[PDB]
RNA sequence: UCGAUGUCGGCUCGUCGCAUCCUGGGGCUGAAGAAGGUCCCAAGGGUUGGGCUGUUCGCCCAUUAAAGCGGCACGCGAGCU
RNA sequence: CGAAUGCCGGCAUGAGUAACGAUAAAGAGGGUGAGAAUCCCUCUCGCCGUAAGCCCAAGGGUUCCUACGCAAUGGUCGUCAGCGUAGGGUUAGGCGGGACCUAAGGUGAAGCCGAAAGGCGUAGCCGAAGGGCAGCCGGUUAAUAUUCCGGCCCUUCCCGCAGGUGCGAUGGGGGGACGCUCUAGGCUAGGGGGACCGGAGCCAUGGACGAGCCCGGCCAGAAGCGCAGGGUGGGAGGUAGGCAAAUCCGCCUCCCAACAAGCUCUGCGUGGUGGGGAAGCCCGUACGGGUGACAACCCCCCGAAGCCAGGGAGCCAAGAAAAGCCUCUAAGCACAACCUGCGGGAACCCGUACCGCAAACCGACACAGGUGGGCGGGUGCAAGAGCACUCAGGCGCGCGGGAGAACCCUCGCCAAGGAACUCUGCAAGUUGGCCCCGUAACUUCGGGAGAAGGGGUGCUCCCUGGGGUGAUGAGCCCCGGGGAGCCGCAGUGAACAGGCUCUGGCGACUGUUUACCAAAAACACAGCUCUCUGCGAACUCGUAAGAGGAGGUAUAGGGAGCGACGCUUGCCCGGUGCCGGAAGGUCAAGGGGAGGGGUGCAAGCCCCGAACCGAAGCCCCGGUGAACGGCGGCCGUAACUAUAACGGUCCUAAGGUAGCGAAAUUCCUUGUCGGGUAAGUUCCGACCUGCACGAAAAGCGUAACGACCGGAGCGCUGUCUCGGCGAGGGACCCGGUGAAAUUGAACUGGCCGUGAAGAUGCGGCCUACCCGUGGCAGGACGAAAAGACCCCGUGGAGCUUUACUGCAGC
RNA sequence: CGAGCUAGCCCUGGCCAGGGUGAAGCUGGGGUGAGACCCAGUGGAGGCCCGAACCGGUGGGGGAUGCAAACCCCUCGGAUG
RNA sequence: GUGGUUCGUGGAGCCAUGGGGGAAUCUGGGCGGACCACCGCCUAAGGCUAAGUACUCCGGGUGACCGAUAGCGCACCAGUA
RNA sequence: CGCGGGGUGGAGCAGCCUGGUAGCUCGUCGGGCUCAUAACCCGAAGGUCGUCGGUUCAAAUCCGGCCCCCGCAACCA
RNA sequence: CCGAGGGUAGGGCCCGUGACUGGGGCGAAGUCGUAACAAGGUAGCUGUACCGGAAGGUGCGGCUGGA
RNA sequence: GUGGGAGAGGGUGGUGGAAUUCCCGGAGUAGCGGUGAAAUGCGCAGAUACCGGGAGGAACGCCGAUGGCGAAGGCAGCCACCUGGUCCACCCGUGACGCUGAGGCGCGAAAGCGUGGGGAGCAAACCGGAUUAGAUACCCGGGUAGUCCACGCCCUAAACG
């Protein structure tokens, strides 16, 4: 049947976005760490124009 | 009125609708004065406050005047009689010699091509609307004001009225269409007269979607939830309550009383 | 045997014991004959079809030579329901 | 290190075993090649065809096209590929997104709130498959095109000239601008026919050289006409409202229209010119190219769900916003500006390949699953997007070959019987569409109803009445009737297409639910009733500010129970709860200080501390049950027996009424009597002895409804007696690829014993050559899951309350 | 950190072949004092009916190291709310 | 009313305080563990102040430390597939 | 089988738990009123306390054993 | 073609019958109370409505067959 | 026809005092109520009794009579509006148009039912207190449908002269 993953470009920069990201302290906080980890990509790469 | 209907579908047979005989050809609104967008929700920021509400047809905001000291001394003539999809009174709109066009919440009786007016000079007839002070004792009212510029707000529902009893200081007691006797100051106005499309009060729904289509969605009893989710709640076939009835937050909800005791508002209240 | 031995009945497939329901042989009879009772020997084969109940079981219906009791993890779910 | 169902890695076993992902289907010839069932080609065959064909959107991100390539990826093969290497390929002022607008919602100057981080928030911004907005038809590439080119046709900006007008705003008003269902008139798309017109062709096999067969008879099109329809009255005075101003709008008031008559604006014909162009035949492709062709390019008929569109009629639940666009004015300005022509110049950013019901998206896979929108032709079947066959177009599903056992799946048929089958007719059957006859109890008058039960159903000729388009006619097409006759076993001849009734239970009913075991008698539901709430409502969320309620106001809103409707809902307020009691009795802080203590030589300073005044709660006094609940025991008594209308007595707060009752409640129980059967633990009607019904956790009924559950009869049957054949997919055989769970190690037999009491392994005897392939499942206490019941552990979680203790809230 | 599955709700768009049945309201005639009311024809209602798409998931059967961590065939419910 | 201290209301002072009352400028105020008396110690309600102490992203030294199942997760284009 | 409740004049109930004392309503008997019966009035009688044991000086009363009676439990499988 | 009769199916009417139940009648001397007839010891009777072992009671209104 | 008359005849609307019950303010205690007699019951939380104010509902005293009216039911304070029947006088008009009335059709106390309003007094059911052998009754204290209104049903009566 229909399964979970119902990919959207929108949905996604909208969501785990990094501006998205920066608009929040725990988000904020989430960047850090990937940051601080080493991390290549901070954010999901949503894509497209 | 209220019309039947035969039985060509269980339900269309004990379903009940209004008569509109007494919208006089109008039906579509009048811009301008009023309507506004009306943002339709069940619930506040975020979470649901009022439950069982969504759904249900989608209505345009017919902004009403509910203050009329705004037009003291000016007539206008009652153009039509409409309906008003965001209330249980059938609504008049009356275009003032003034120009101006503006919406009344309609008394019975009120026919369309009367004039009517506002103010401490108005004469006492249906439709017109004067401070508190200048009615006659006894003669029946609606639209109330609470107090003085703040607006109506009493005996607005379909065909309601409030009966003026006496007079007391610069207030006058009411008796609202509850039972309650009010002391209300002077200077609020109130339009004479009752409310009007009174066989309101007689609409039988008919089906399940009737109630869907004015918003209205199913209301689930405790007793048929668990008692994770309401006191009533559990177990086996059934059951008695078990304890004094009460609400899903759990305060008893047979008896208990619960206006705010210290209120302000007291002194100026003598009724049930 | 709880780091799992599936549990009532039906079904399919059977096998065995004999403290034998039939038929084979027999003693005694309150066995004239016929049909019975009762015991003793004997399991080689047979031991039906329906109504009701989940039923085992019983109760009935129309028969029958008879319409036996039990065992096999109340035999049988890596065969079924 | 030998074990931890231990960790990591490697390699065994099952095993050449099960599989090879839809039963839509293949065959042959020829090519290429080191090597073809598997690639190219052609000929034949089978599948889809409201798709398995086209077109968009999401998503994917090189998968597109070309050449050169098989180690791997392909469930086999592979010279092939969506794979490897490389080069190419995506063209826009008009299609989509942006320098347009606004919805929910986001954000957020101001303002407010919060230990902090943050929460809220009118104005403004952002936010799109909504509003606004200028492009049609063809041709080109291996690959792109409304993007390139050709014809034709439009849009804004800027700067000129040439005229017009008080021009001018983010400010006023208009408009934009709206539901559902049913619809008209005319058009278009789309589809059928044609003796007419255009074509390479062709007489096949017994007949036909003929109004014969076959193929095609269009497409865009500015201005201007023409045909549809959409919009809108014009004057003129008066004004105090549209938060400044208006000449605009609004509202009085007189004139002229009341019509579309006139302006507009749409689409739809037609239009200069522009472009297309079939079969078949010739070719060489991987494919398209050339002849046909100077192609013809016309007459009817059906016709939309689409266009004219802001069309109309009805109805009730009463149906976004902002801009563009029109107008009105303010400042400013009036040598500006804006309007109409007419030239000339300027027009950015991003998307365009390809997949796109799917091998390129979502499901680890080339996965029988899932995925929004548009086109979807013909014939016949009453109609259609149904169904059968087939256009165009796409396919034969990336393992094959044989065989023709058991058994499985899927399908067909059957003597006589027909439910005996079985928990149950579970399944399978019968029945089916259409037209016409003909249909009961009951009933809420609609229904029950397709009730039931019946006939008709093809083809030929004859005669005949209606429509539509044309003109009052031909044709063309839609509907009717009659009459004769033909042939089959059979005419909705194939496909699509209710088994029917009688009677209980439950819930009224359409609806909803345990996504992945439960679709119900469960929830919901109109409807009733209790109860709270006078508005800064009650209630709900939040520490707040806030927000919902509601831009509502007692005919309204929150909570609760019952659940259409009919007839009804009896008694107890003793306990509990809620409600109402300016009396009391108790009662904390605080008021109060009689009186006592500690130090100082003291004045002082420091503690206790009794009357007494002190709330809410509680006690106490009343009320209320559609509030929490409850609604008896033992003896006696009638002129047959029997039984108790009558009585006594004990205890209640009161002592279950009506109505129902062996029940969805009946233990004893298959109660007992009637009905249904040959036979009836169920079913149905009674009786009442109700273990243990009973009136809003409603009582007893009820037309209608039901994938609910029980009983029963008809009908029909492979359900059964009791099987039998046949079919196809597997299974079996050969070739290619090739898993799995499991597994202390194995040289792994029966009986009777024996043993931790169920032995291949210990004992005695019995049998028994070594190794396979198809089969059956009794066994290995076979596998799978550290048993899910049970108990234990002073283990854990969810729930309850007059358990303890807190906490919020009041 | 998650409502790209799922549950509700808000905003704005789409979708629902073809048939039955025929409510009100009209018009006409009947009827009366005026009515109620009755006939027709008209009209075209409805959590109506039959059944595609579309949404479900009733019974059976197959699948159960599958095509599939819910699938396939038959069969069935709603299908203008 | 509470926090801090060894301090759990304890005979509970001192030091911080939300609440309410509410002074004094040296003969004025705090403290020395309820309180009072002596005897002493200090000078609150403004602020700044090196060095001695902490740590190790980073650089160099040293190891009765590892040696590619060890040692950081990574010796190797890893916070990667 | 198990839990706890109960046997008292003719009927139905008290009486114990803090042992010495059996009480109430009805009924029955005698007498009255009435023509007579009932009602009402006046008086009176009746209880091995389920039984066998002992506990104490003394048992309805306290304690064990049986005889019936009534109600409650008979769960997980 | 028609057609006696036969057969399938659904209705109408009518008669017999049935556990069991509702009332009615009749049956010399059973039980309980006393509603009515005298003012019947509460005037009665009534349509109706609720309630009660039974006559009945009581509610509302009417009547004279009573005061 | 003309012209007059009486009347609680019908409908609608509007309106006046009397009294009852509740409410508040006053002032006042020690009992009130109730019967054949009493009890329930109400009352020092202040009853009853009196004064004042207020709310609301229903019925309308005297006039009222053995009266009037109406087809029957039935109909009563006062005011107006709309309406029917009806008797008299004048003998003017039509000019036999008349009687009755199966069926139909409307009307129709009270009680009852429906949906909505209202609810003061009374009041079935029901609750207590007396009385009785027992009282499910007559008496007493409470008390709900109902009585009241709007529309709609129901159609009965000793609807009786
Ligand atoms: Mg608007
Ligand atoms: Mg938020
Ligand atoms: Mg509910
Ligand atoms: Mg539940
Ligand atoms: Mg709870
Ligand atoms: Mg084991
Ligand atoms: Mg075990
Ligand atoms: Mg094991
Ligand atoms: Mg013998
Ligand atoms: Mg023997
Ligand atoms: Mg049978
Ligand atoms: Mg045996
Ligand atoms: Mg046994
Ligand atoms: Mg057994
Ligand atoms: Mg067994
Ligand atoms: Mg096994
Ligand atoms: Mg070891
Ligand atoms: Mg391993
Ligand atoms: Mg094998
Ligand atoms: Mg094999
Ligand atoms: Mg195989
Ligand atoms: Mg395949
Ligand atoms: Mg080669
Ligand atoms: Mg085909
Ligand atoms: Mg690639
Ligand atoms: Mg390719
Ligand atoms: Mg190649
Ligand atoms: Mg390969
Ligand atoms: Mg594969
Ligand atoms: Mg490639
Ligand atoms: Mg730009
Ligand atoms: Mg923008
Ligand atoms: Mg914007
Ligand atoms: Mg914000
Ligand atoms: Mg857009
Ligand atoms: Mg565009
Ligand atoms: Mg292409
Ligand atoms: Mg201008
Ligand atoms: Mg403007
Ligand atoms: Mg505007
Ligand atoms: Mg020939
Ligand atoms: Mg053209
Ligand atoms: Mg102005
Ligand atoms: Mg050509
Ligand atoms: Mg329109
Ligand atoms: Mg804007
Ligand atoms: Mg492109
Ligand atoms: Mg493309
Ligand atoms: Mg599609
Ligand atoms: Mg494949
Ligand atoms: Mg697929
Ligand atoms: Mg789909
Ligand atoms: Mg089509
Ligand atoms: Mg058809
Ligand atoms: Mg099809
Ligand atoms: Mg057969
Ligand atoms: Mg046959
Ligand atoms: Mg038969
Ligand atoms: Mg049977
Ligand atoms: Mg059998
Ligand atoms: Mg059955
Ligand atoms: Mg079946
Ligand atoms: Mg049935
Ligand atoms: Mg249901
Ligand atoms: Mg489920
Ligand atoms: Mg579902
Ligand atoms: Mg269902
Ligand atoms: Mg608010
Ligand atoms: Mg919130
Ligand atoms: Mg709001
Ligand atoms: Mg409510
Ligand atoms: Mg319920
Ligand atoms: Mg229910
Ligand atoms: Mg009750
Ligand atoms: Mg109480
Ligand atoms: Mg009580
Ligand atoms: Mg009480
Ligand atoms: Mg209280
Ligand atoms: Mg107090
Ligand atoms: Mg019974
Ligand atoms: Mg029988
Ligand atoms: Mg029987
Ligand atoms: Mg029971
Ligand atoms: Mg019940
Ligand atoms: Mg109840
Ligand atoms: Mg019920
Ligand atoms: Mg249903
Ligand atoms: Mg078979
Ligand atoms: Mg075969
Ligand atoms: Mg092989
Ligand atoms: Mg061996
Ligand atoms: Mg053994
Ligand atoms: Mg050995
Ligand atoms: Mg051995
Ligand atoms: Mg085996
Ligand atoms: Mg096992
Ligand atoms: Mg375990
Ligand atoms: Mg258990
Ligand atoms: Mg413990
Ligand atoms: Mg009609
Ligand atoms: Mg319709
Ligand atoms: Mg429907
Ligand atoms: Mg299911
Ligand atoms: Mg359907
Ligand atoms: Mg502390
Ligand atoms: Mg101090
Ligand atoms: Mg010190
Ligand atoms: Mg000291
Ligand atoms: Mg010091
Ligand atoms: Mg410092
Ligand atoms: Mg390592
Ligand atoms: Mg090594
Ligand atoms: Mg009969
Ligand atoms: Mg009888
Ligand atoms: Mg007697
Ligand atoms: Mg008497
Ligand atoms: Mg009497
Ligand atoms: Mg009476
Ligand atoms: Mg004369
Ligand atoms: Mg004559
Ligand atoms: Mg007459
Ligand atoms: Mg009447
Ligand atoms: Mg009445
Ligand atoms: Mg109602
Ligand atoms: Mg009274
Ligand atoms: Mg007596
Ligand atoms: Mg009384
Ligand atoms: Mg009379």
């Amino acid at each position: 049947m229909k399964r979970t993953w119902q990919p959207n470009r929108r949905k996604r920069a909208k969501t785990h976005g990094f501006r998205a990201r920066m608009r929040t302290p725990g988000g904020r906080k989430v960047l850090k760490r990937r940051r601080q980890k080493g991390r290549w990509r901070l954010t999901p790469a949503v894509r497209k124009r | 009125a209220v019309k039947k209907f035969k039985p060509y579908t269980p339900s269309r047979r004990f379903m009940t609708v209004a008569d509109f005989s007494e919208i006089t050809k109008t039906e579509p609104e009048k811009s301008l004065v009023k309507p506004l967008k009306k943002t339709g929700g069940r619930n506040n920021q975020g979470r649901i406050t009022v439950r069982f509400r969504g759904g249900g047809h989608k209505r345009l905001y017919r902004i009403i005047d509910f203050k009329r000291w705004d037009k003291v001394g000016i007539p206008a003539k009652v153009a039509a009689i409409e309906y008003d999809p965001n209330r249980s009174a059938r609504i008049a709109l009356l275009h003032y010699v003034d120009g101006e066009k503006r919406y009344i919440i309609a008394p019975d009786g009120l026919q369309v091509g009367q004039q009517v007016v506002a103010g401490p000079d108005a004469p006492i007839q249906v439709g017109n609307a004067l401070p508190l002070r200048f009615i006659p004792v006894g003669t029946v009212v609606h639209a109330v004001e609470l107090e003085p510029k703040k607006g109506a707000k009493l005996a607005r529902a379909a065909g309601t009225s409030a009966q003026i009893q006496g007079r007391e200081g610069d207030y006058v007691i009411l008796r609202l269409p509850s039972g309650e006797l009010r002391k209300v100051h002077g200077e609020c106005y109130a339009t004479v007269g009752a409310v009007g499309n009174a066989d309101h009060k007689n609409i039988v729904l008919g089906k399940a979607g009737r109630s869907r289509w004015l918003g209205r969605r199913p209301h689930v009893r405790g007793a048929a939830m668990n008692p994770v989710d309401h006191p009533h709640g559990g177990g086996e076939g059934r059951a008695p309550r078990g304890r004094p009835p009460a609400s899903p937050w759990g305060w008893q909800t047979k008896g208990l009383k619960t206006r705010k005791r210290r209120k302000p508002s007291s002194r100026f209240i003598i009724a049930r």
